[PDB]
């Protein structure tokens, strides 16, 4: 039990996956496998061996040293971060719920409905829900009327999100009319949403605050901005999702809290989230 | 089977402290016993009241005796609110208590109900670049800066040997409470106050003679204080997480902060 099964999900700059040397994972990368199907009828597949790096990856390494545990790393393939579908959890959350991963590492937002099924560590990356535009807006935020009641304009505002995450889960519970309006503007990923913003097809992109602040700081020409100059709704953070009652809950937080007072979270903050804009 | 004993500390805008009227009574106000029945209200009090129904429990608020947050000093014992929670005088710390490593080793923090950080408060007209200003890095008794005694900021400057000198100049100038240090900056004998931004910049928004500088040089958060065995931890954290999502913590931030 000194060796743990750990699940992760790719989302720059926290978890970045690159193809391996056609032999080992070099530099600051850690070996991480990904179950890839053979075809779309058989359940048969193969674990392709890749290399993972980023903010949450080094966080895993620092905790791997201080807490003294070995691990294998694997990318989630049934979903992404996690969503309760027909009272069944998928994604990284589902991997911990059904005892296929001892802990989950990555840009895993801590919300209330997940803490009912898993145990979250201390938030080590502040995040939430922010709005990204490009550019020239006077909207206050999500509580701005234009998101609340879109059709009170002719034309209404065209804003969307990437579904099945903690962001869409929050807007559905809080704003029923806004949520059913955003469904036509749902983006398949963060890269598609940025393209839609700069091409004029999308007016605003509602997503995780930490990722938006990262993408806004690395924009060519400093055109993507988060409104409020960085305002965040439903403030929370990324957290290591563990089993409910996990005996590893006692050091991960104490060692993460150590990383804060030590001055090591600052390094990875200036290592991976240093912004040009 | 018993009322929960709530320990709080005077720290506006989170917790105000006012005296009872001649009738013995006092927005949502709760009678708090402090060094004497007093009146307490604010951010942390509304949050305590919101916790008390979500969980359906009765409580009694009383201020901390020594008037401190809590640090571990050698005779090792905890002072401030930390000691009262560990000794049994308290069952729950509802206050702007900073979550750090040393405190979490003994008590159980809930998920943070307030995300913020550390900044520097100065008298408007005094210019320092930030925490890395030469008047703070290489200090002199010409420029006086300090923090609050027996606080989390005091722990932050002493647990790193590189910050050993920034700490020693403060070691002689630290104050017993934040309120004394803030007005001391107005009287121009405290030149800089290093404290949490949730308190400093808010008071800079009400007293237009002080200004916060350098923005945040270190991030920290506020969590509910509980012992290792409090059977409310699971539900306190869930209530805080739910309070963050439903835009309700945001209501308190506009109401008080
Ligand atoms: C975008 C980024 N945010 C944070 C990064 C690096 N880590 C921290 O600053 C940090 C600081 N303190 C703690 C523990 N206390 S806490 O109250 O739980 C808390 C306070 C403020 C925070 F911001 C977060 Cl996340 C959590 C954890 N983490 S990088
Ligand atoms: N970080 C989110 C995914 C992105 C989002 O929904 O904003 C989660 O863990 O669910």
């Amino acid at each position: 039990d000194n060796h743990l099964s750990i699940v992760t999900l790719e989302e720059a700059p926290f978890v970045i996956v690159e193809d391996i040397d056609p032999e080992t994972c070099v530099r600051n990368t850690v070996p991480c496998r990904k179950f890839v199907k053979i075809n779309n009828s058989t359940n048969e597949g193969m674990n392709v061996k890749k290399c993972c790096k980023g903010f949450c990856i080094d966080i895993l390494k620092k905790l791997s040293r201080t807490v003294k545990f070995t691990y294998d790393l694997y990318l989630v393939t049934n979903g992404k971060h996690g969503k309760k579908v027909n009272n069944v959890w998928n994604g990284m959350i589902g991997e911990v719920v059904y005892q296929r991963a001892v802990m989950a590492v990555g840009s895993l937002t801590i919300n209330e409905e997940r803490s009912e099924v898993v145990d979250f560590s201390v938030p080590f990356v502040e995040t939430g829900i922010s709005v990204m535009v490009s550019r020239g807006t006077q909207v206050t935020g999500l509580s701005d009327k234009k998101f609340q009641r879109p059709h009170d304009y002719s034309p209404p505002f065209r804003f969307g999100t990437v579904p099945n995450g903690s962001t869409e889960r929050n807007i559905r519970n809080n704003y029923p009319y806004m949520h059913q309006y955003m469904t036509r503007f749902n983006q398949r990923g963060v890269e598609d949403a940025l393209v839609s913003l700069k091409t004029g097809k999308l007016d605003a992109f509602i997503y995780d605050a930490a990722v938006l602040n990262y993408k806004a700081g690395r924009d060519e020409g400093c055109k993507l901005v988060t409104i409020g100059s960085g305002y965040i709704f439903a403030t929370t953070g990324y957290g290591i999702a563990l089993q409910k009652g996990s005996p590893w809950k006692r050091q991960i937080d104490l060692a993460l809290l150590q990383f804060v007072g030590d001055g090591e979270m600052e390094e990875l903050e200036t290592l991976w989230l240093t912004g040009i804009c | 089977s018993t009322r929960l004993k709530i320990v709080t500390i005077h720290q506006e805008p989170f917790v105000y402290v006012k005296p009872t009227m001649s009738d013995g009574t006092c927005v949502k106000k709760v009678i708090c016993t402090g060094p004497v029945p007093q009146c307490c209200y604010g951010f942390c009090i509304d949050l305590l009241i919101k916790l008390a129904r979500t969980m359906n429990f009765t409580y009694e608020v009383h201020l901390v005796a020594d008037g401190k947050f809590g640090t571990q000093e050698r005779v090792k014992e905890w002072n401030g609110m930390m000691g009262e929670l560990l000794s049994g005088q308290a069952d729950m710390i509802v206050a702007p208590l900073t979550i750090n490593n040393e405190r979490a080793q003994y008590i159980e923090f809930s998920k943070p109900f307030k995300y913020q950080g550390l900044t520097i408060l100065v008298k408007k007209g005094t210019r320092i670049t930030g925490i890395n200003d030469p008047r703070l890095r290489n200090p002199s008794d010409k420029f006086i800066y300090a923090t609050v005694k027996q606080s989390s900021v005091d722990i932050y400057f002493r647990r790193q040997v590189e910050l050993s000198t920034m700490y020693r100049h403060m070691e002689k100038h630290n104050y017993e409470s934040a309120a004394e240090a803030i007005q001391a900056v107005r009287d121009n004998k405290l030149h800089a106050f290093i404290w949490d931004s949730a308190v400093l910049e808010f008071e800079a928004s009400q007293k237009c003679d002080l200004v916060t500088t350098g923005e945040l040089f270190f991030r920290s958060g506020f969590g509910i204080g509980m012992r290792k065995d409090s059977p409310w931890k699971q539900n306190v954290s869930l209530s805080i997480l739910k309070s963050h999502e439903n835009g309700f913590m945001e209501d308190l931030d506009k109401t008080w902060v």
